[PDB]
C-alpha cells in the first residue's frame, strides 16, 4: 500500500508542470486524491482534488482558475497541471488518499507520496 | 475557513505531555477534522481523524477529542515534529492551520 | 399480430443503464429473422439459443431491456461477467437464455458539447443481483460516517454521467442495447415465430 510520486520539475514562468502519482496495492479506482503544495520553511497549503471514481474535482479558490486535476484507470494514476507557473508557485507538491479495500474506505487520509519539487526559474 | 492553530512553537521536554489547539472560524463537523503529522524532510502521516479516532499504526501516547485538540499523553524523542490540522468539511474550501512546531 | 419489436428498437428516447427500461412481450409472433438479418447491427449474440432457430422455440414471456452505454462496456453485457456495469447496474445470471443485440448511435445520441443525460451507477454498497434494477440516488457512504445528504470526502453521488461526443472514438461513443430474455415458465408459452 503506496502512493508513488513522479519525479522533480524545473520549468519557466509562465509555462505548464505537469506531475503525478501513481497508486499500488490499494483500491485504486474507489479512493479520492488530494494535492497539497509547501513552500520550503511554510505551511501546508491546499490546493484540490479529485473523486477518482467519479472524476470529480474541486479546486482551492486561489489556484482554480489555473489548475487541472484529472485521473487515468488504466495506469492507477493521478495527475495535476498547474498552469501560467510564478517564481511563487516553486514549492514541494504532495498527493494523497485514503485506503480503499473492496467496499470500503478509510475515514481519512492515511496514503501519502512523497512530495515534488516544482521550481519556477530563469 | 481560517484554521487557528496554536502555539507557533511548543517548547516542552521529552517525557512530559502537550496539548496542540486548532480553533475553527465557526462550528464544524467533527467528522471531518484531523491532525496529521510531517516530520521535517518527510511526507506528513495522519495521526488523528474524525476529531477523536487514531489512524492506523498510532500508538497511545496520541489521542484525539470549535476548538479542537491533539492530546499528547506523552512525548517521545520520535514525537517532535510539526503538527498540522485538516478541515474536509465539503466538496470544496479545505484547508490546513499553520502547524505547530514542537521542539 | 407481430410482436412490438419497433416500439423497442426505433424508439426516440432509451433509458439510462443505471434505471433500465424492461418491456414485457406477450401473446404475440416474435419475427426474429427481422432483427438478426437486418444486418444494422454491431452485435448480436445469442446465449443458449441458435440465432437462426428463434423463431422455432416457445417462451412464456420474452423481456426487453433496454438502456444506453458506451462501446468499450459493451463487452460487459455477458453472462459471467464483471464490472461497472455488469455488476453495479445490469447483471446477466451465468445461465442466462437470450440475446445480446447492440448497435452505434453515435450520430442520435452524441451531442455537441456533450450529451450528460446517460447515466450509470459507479457507487454500490455490493454487486446486483441477476436482473437487479437498483435506481436509488442515495449518497455512497464510503467510509463509516453518515453522509446524511451531504456530498463530501467519502460522501459520493452514486451516479455519473457519459461524456457522449461526435469526436469521441468508438470505445467511448454510445451504442444502444437490447437484452432479449427468454424466459420459460410452466405456463402456455405465448411468444413464438411465424
Ligand atoms: C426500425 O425502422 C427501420 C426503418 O423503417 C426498419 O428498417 C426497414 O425494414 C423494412 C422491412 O424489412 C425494409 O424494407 C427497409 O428497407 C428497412 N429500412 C432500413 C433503413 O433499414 C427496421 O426494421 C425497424 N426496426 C424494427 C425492430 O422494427
Amino acid at each position: 500500500v503506496q502512493l508513488v510520486q513522479s519525479g522533480p520539475e524545473v520549468k519557466k514562468p509562465g509555462t505548464s508542470v505537469r506531475v503525478s502519482c501513481k497508486a499500488s496495492g490499494f483500491t485504486f479506482t474507489s479512493s479520492a486524491v488530494q494535492w497539497v503544495r509547501q513552500a520550503r520553511g511554510q505551511r501546508l497549503e491546499w490546493v484540490g482534488w479529485i473523486v477518482v471514481g467519479s472524476g470529480n474535482t474541486n479546486y482551492a479558490q486561489k489556484f482554480h482558475e489555473r489548475v487541472t486535476i484529472t485521473r487515468d484507470m488504466s495506469t492507477s494514476t493521478a495527475y495535476m497541471e498547474l498552469s501560467s507557473l510564478r517564481s511563487e508557485d516553486t514549492a514541494v507538491y504532495y498527493c494523497a488518499s485514503p485506503y480503499c479495500s473492496g467496499g470500503s474506505c478509510s475515514d481519512g487520509f492515511d496514503i501519502w507520496g512523497q512530495g515534488t519539487m516544482v521550481t519556477v526559474s530563469s | 475557513i481560517v484554521l487557528t492553530q496554536t502555539p507557533g512553537t511548543l517548547s516542552l521536554s521529552p517525557g512530559e505531555r502537550a496539548t496542540l489547539s486548532c480553533r475553527a472560524s465557526q462550528s464544524v463537523s467533527s467528522s471531518y477534522l484531523a491532525w496529521y503529522q510531517q516530520k521535517p524532510g518527510q511526507a506528513p502521516r495522519l495521526l488523528i481523524y474524525g476529531a477523536s479516532s487514531r489512524a492506523t499504526g498510532i500508538p497511545d501516547r496520541f489521542s484525539g477529542s470549535t476548538d479542537f485538540t491533539l492530546t499528547i499523553s506523552r512525548l517521545e524523542p520520535e514525537d517532535f515534529a510539526v503538527y498540522y490540522c485538516q478541515q474536509y468539511v465539503g466538496l470544496t474550501g479545505w484547508t490546513f492551520g499553520q502547524g505547530t512546531k514542537v521542539e | 399480430n407481430l410482436c412490438p419489436f419497433g416500439e423497442v428498437f426505433n424508439a426516440t428516447r432509451f433509458a439510462s443503464v443505471y434505471a433500465w427500461n424492461r418491456k414485457r412481450i406477450s401473446n404475440c409472433v416474435a419475427d426474429y429473422s427481422v432483427l438478426y438479418n437486418s444486418a444494422s447491427f454491431s452485435t448480436f449474440k445469442c446465449y443458449g439459443v441458435s440465432p437462426t432457430k428463434l423463431n422455432d422455440l416457445c417462451f412464456t414471456n420474452v423481456y426487453a431491456d433496454s438502456f444506453v452505454i458506451r462501446g468499450d462496456e459493451v463487452r460487459q453485457i455477458a453472462p459471467g461477467q464483471t464490472g461497472k456495469i455488469a455488476d453495479y447496474n445490469y447483471k446477466l445470471p451465468d445461465d442466462f437464455t437470450g440475446c445480446v443485440i447492440a448497435w452505434n448511435s453515435n450520430n442520435l445520441d452524441s451531442k455537441v458539447g456533450g450529451n450528460y443525460n446517460y447515466l450509470y451507477r459507479l457507487f454500490r454498497k455490493s454487486n446486483l443481483k441477476p436482473f437487479e434494477r437498483d435506481i436509488s440516488t442515495e449518497i455512497y457512504q464510503a467510509g463509516s460516517t453518515p453522509c446524511n445528504g451531504v456530498e463530501g470526502f467519502n460522501c459520493y453521488f452514486p451516479l455519473q454521467s457519459y461524456g457522449f461526443q461526435p469526436t469521441n472514438g468508438v470505445g467511448y461513443q454510445p451504442y444502444r442495447v437490447v437484452v432479449l430474455s427468454f424466459e420459460l415458465l410452466h405456463a402456455p408459452a405465448t411468444v413464438c415465430g411465424p
